[PDB]
């Protein structure tokens, strides 16, 4: 089920930009004389390549955040420059430039009548010149600054790395490549040029473990499904039938329940999953069946108090007190309470007098993991007396000890049973001590290879497991070690990075977006929709489940943590130069100045005589996102009513009207009486005078030669002039590099002859020759 | 192991493409 | 540059890769076949037999692990012998103006095979401490059985040799020595059907 | 005059390569060694010619 | 685990209280009375949640 | 309703929480404001 879902995972693809992000295009337009009369040669402009952007300076912010989360979305991770190259037809000196485009420009400008020649000849003079005795080429490129701008932090910032076999030789974690078992191989070299990408290797900032138990208890679900299918099995068991009869024999019937070897399996790989993935379980057992009750003992000897809930522990604890150990000595049975912050144990340790069985219990009481920091990654350690399993040797004489008393107040017949357990349980001594070292090293071999900081936390979910499977596990075991293969556990830990990968992006994403959106001051978005979007990504949720809350109490969680230094600049460029984006769309103003005073108009060499006011000073400066935002209307309908001067700041569509009957009788103020009227400044459409040769009422300007005047002016900026000499540049970029992606798939690595194995001690794992 | 064997033949045909 | 592909499950495998790696200067190979097949030689025969913990190792270090194989083991022949191999380098010669990589000569007359096998004779009778009863019986059979075929080693080896001497008189163009991108897929059972 | 396509047509004429596959950076690094060597006398005297 | 909703809602409810009782014209005293009206915690439970 | 009714139903660990309604919540909101507003 879940496992495809965690197991589908593909590392985040690398864009390989096919084109320059593009916002600027060069455009012919016609130009006027100051009088007012046709030049009869073109000159070309700035114009935007897109203009989508909507009336209203809320919806102009949006557009900006928009724009940002398309650029960092279409990201160029590795940019190539060879790929991005069309032959310049003009270029006397067969160059070669960096987009299609491009070339279209190029040829567009060298073949224009009326154009100079010096132009021409720098257009033709365009040549790429190539260094590759240290990998660097140029490439010529025309761009509005902006657009330059962003190429280069692009280009300069690019995520590869140089790659040699010591590099991929370190690139396995050192808890692998340090221990003998294990020994790698590669079959193919690597070229001084290759490149390759490093994922990320940041821990936890949400603080999942804490405060978040829903996703978190999701996400260690997950893991243990995937510690589940990796986990080797176990080869060569004893026959089931052979050991049954034997066990029978021992115990002279005239209990045995729940004995299989996939018992043994699932009891085996659960154990190991849950211990890997700090996924807690939940224990269940039959209160009259002993040797549950012993295998549990040896279970809880093992495993640590910590990894269990509160009444698993205290039923088992309670249970093997009341049925084994006060039996013993003959002493009143305790009535241990569910729910003293005290253990049945603990009382027990501090009861007792018998010095095994008081040192053993001590033992499992207060064992504890210890927090240990190795390369970079958080892990949990048993403590060294329980890998090389000496301490099975100090339980195993306390368990002497209880066959060692009367058992006073009991009939034989309940001391003959129990002691037939023990017995049984005793002569298997070795295999425990082999079944423990195993554990412990296979435990320390496959956590090792997980790359995201782990807590011991338990969570709502927990797992069942009954004890039936770890006493088939404890009396089935055999000879032949087990070992888990390095092709599994190299696929595990490819799965493993690549889902931390992947998380650490989309928090990058999520923490740039709201970031931006944030300081943009943005206020009218519902920003559940950023949430939604970054927890579907992450791929492992459906957002049919999590509710709106937990989203924004994660957004506000989210919002501490300072942003990645690329996307912080990123946002800065785009910030920096937002103005000039804005004011040089050719469909909206930014506001409307009344005066009530005769004035006169601006010339300009790219409308002719066109109604501009370059500055605002010397006004009332009125907000027309708050007059829309609070619905108020007092402060600017006195101010008009009574005639005096007013300044509108804000995003309004204009209308063209180029008729010089329209400037003679006014009507360039008659748009302001439905705001009165209508009490609603939604479609206030100012109108945009402008006066030229082009429609044929400029006769009137030229017969009688009179200076336009008017009464209102519209808050717009010429664009600026362009100057070819200027847009080029000289792109910088690297020669040629084969991006490497699925690294691990060139390193093999052969088992160690199981017999052979060495856990961590110098010796042998398994010896029962 | 299939699939491992399909992502190292995809691995070493992107390295050969290298190689004339 | 040749590749060294095995599995480490046949340990008649890295018996003859002894032989192979004494045989063919390290040189020619790349580093990660030479550092995997020397760790597992390392610990899997010697320092097995030896008493010695097994050699804890990290990928990338300046020094071949036989390096420090042969300043830590103090038993005069296989000591011996692991330093012969430890030097054992392709030799930079010029004949009448042609530029060759050639072998040394001593195991060009075939006399190398004769440590070898002595080395290996050292090992069989060795105590073997801390191993299981049939892998040691196993591993000390085959190497018995390896060293049993001395004079036909030492033939084969010196074929080759004279086989490499022969071929190589007549190239033409020099031939420089560089590690390559691409390799050539060498067969350990091959290599163990040859010296059998 | 591309010098990348002589470059081409002298690998191809090597009868031991394929073209369609070669790196540019390395061909750029081939044409720069090539581009210093000194041409053998015939040819250099039948160019004076 | 609710913090910014239960600050929103209980001042949402704060703003409607002021705003309804603006226009009341009639005063209001304060006394316990015979008769009341169910509370469904419940109900409660679920404008919380 | 559904998704946070399974949510507390996972987070609760029961073995009630029944009569969770947005009607009901509806009408106890009501019931709340005019109860403020009528001195009731």
């Amino acid at each position: 089920s879940i496992l495809k879902k965690l197991e589908d995972i593909k590392p985040e693809q690398a864009k390989a930009q096919t084109k320059l992000f593009r916002i600027f295009e060069p455009r012919q337009k016609p130009i006027y004389i100051a009088n007012g009369e046709k030049e009869r040669r073109n000159r070309i402009y700035w114009k935007l390549k897109k203009d989508t952007l909507p009336d209203g300076d809320y919806d102009v912010r949006e557009y900006f955040l928009n724009l940002y989360d398309q650029v960092l979305t279409e990201m160029p991770d590795y940019l190539l420059l060879k790929d991005m190259a069309v032959e310049n037809k003009n270029s006397r000196d067969a160059g070669k430039v960096v987009d299609s485009e491009t070339a279209s420009i190029c040829d567009a400008i060298f073949q224009d009548e009326e154009t100079e020649g010096a132009v021409a000849r720098f257009i033709a003079e365009m040549r790429q010149r190539v260094q590759a005795d240290r990998n660097v080429v140029n490439y010529p490129s025309i761009l509005h600054p902006i657009d330059y701008a962003f190429n280069e932090y692009f280009l300069q910032h690019q995520l590869v790395e140089p790659l040699n076999n010591d590099i991929i030789f370190n690139y396995i974690p050192e808890r692998i490549r340090n221990d003998v078992n294990y020994i790698l191989n590669m079959d193919r070299n690597l070229p001084s040029t290759a490149r390759y990408i490093r994922p990320n290797l940041l821990q936890d900032r949400l603080n999942l473990h804490d405060n978040f138990e829903s996703l978190w208890d999701t996400i260690t679900t997950s893991n243990y499904i995937l510690a589940r299918s990796v986990v080797p099995d176990l080869k060569e068991l004893v026959s089931t039938e052979a050991q049954i009869q034997k066990m029978s024999q021992d115990l002279q019937l005239e209990f045995l329940t729940g004995i299989n070897s996939q018992a043994a399996n699932d009891c085996f790989k659960t154990l190991i999953a849950a211990m890997l993935s700090q996924r807690t379980m939940s224990l269940d057992f039959v209160t009259t069946n002993y040797m549950s009750l012993i295998s549990g003992m040896w279970l809880l000897t093992v495993v640590p108090n910590d990894m269990f809930i509160r009444e698993s522990l205290v039923a088992c604890q309670l249970a093997i007190v009341n049925t084994i150990i006060y039996v013993a000595f003959g002493m009143q049975r305790m009535h241990y309470r569910n729910g003293d912050p005290q253990t049945p144990f603990q009382i027990a340790e501090q009861q007792i007098q018998n010095f095994q069985v008081a040192n053993w219990l001590h033992f499992v009481n207060n064992n504890y993991f210890r927090q240990v920091v190795i390369d970079g990654v958080l892990n949990q350690v048993l403590n060294d007396n329980i890998r090389n399993g000496h301490v099975i040797n100090q339980l195993m004489e306390a368990l002497m000890q209880l066959s060692r008393q009367q058992f006073p107040t009991m009939p034989v017949d309940y001391k003959r049973s129990i002691q037939r357990g023990i017995l049984l349980l005793s002569n298997r001594l070795g295999q425990l001590v082999d079944l423990t070292r195993l554990l412990a090293y296979s435990y320390e071999t496959l956590m090792a290879c997980v790359t995201m900081n782990m807590q011991h936390v338990q969570t709502l979910t927990t797992e069942k497991l009954q004890l039936t499977s770890v006493t088939s596990l404890c009396m089935l075991i055999g000879n032949a070690t087990v070992i888990p293969s390095p092709q599994t556990l190299f696929h595990y830990y490819n799965v493993n990075v690549n889902f931390h990968s992947n998380y650490n992006e989309r928090i990058n994403d999520a923490v740039a977006i709201i970031t931006a959106a944030n300081r943009l001051n943005l206020y009218q978005k519902k920003m559940k929709a950023i949430v939604e979007d970054f927890l579907k990504r992450l791929h492992i949720f459906d957002v049919a489940v999590a509710p709106d809350d937990q989203m924004y109490r994660l957004r506000d969680r989210l919002r501490l943590l300072p942003v990645e230094v690329r996307r912080l600049d990123i946002f800065n460029l785009i910030l920096m130069a937002m103005d000039q984006i804005e004011r040089a769309s050719d469909k909206i103003a930014q506001g409307v100045i009344i005066a009530y005073r005769d004035m006169q108009l601006e010339r300009d060499e790219m409308y002719g005589y066109v109604n501009i006011a370059r500055n605002l000073d010397g006004f009332q400066q009125i907000n027309l996102e708050e007059l829309m935002r609070t619905g108020s209307y007092a402060q600017i309908t006195n101010m008009l009513l009574n005639n005096q001067p007013v300044a509108l700041v804000g995003a309004l569509p204009f209308v063209t009207d180029s008729s010089v009957i329209s400037l003679i009788a006014i009507l360039d103020a008659t748009v302001f009486a439905q705001i009165v009227k209508l009490r609603k400044v939604d479609t206030l459409k100012p109108i945009l005078y402008k006066i030229n040769s082009d429609s044929n009422d400029f006769y009137l300007v030229a017969n009688y030669d009179w200076v336009p005047i008017s009464t209102t002016k519209v808050y717009k900026q010429v664009p600026v002039q362009f100057d070819f000499r200027n847009s080029m540049h000289m792109l910088t970029s690297n020669l040629t590099f084969t991006v490497y992606s699925d690294l691990l798939a060139f390193v093999s690595a052969d088992t160690v002859e199981p017999i052979n194995a060495v856990a961590f001690d110098n010796m042998r794992i398994m010896n029962e020759l | 192991k299939t699939k491992e064997e399909h992502q190292k033949e995809v691995q070493y045909e992107i390295l050969q493409k290298t190689i004339p």
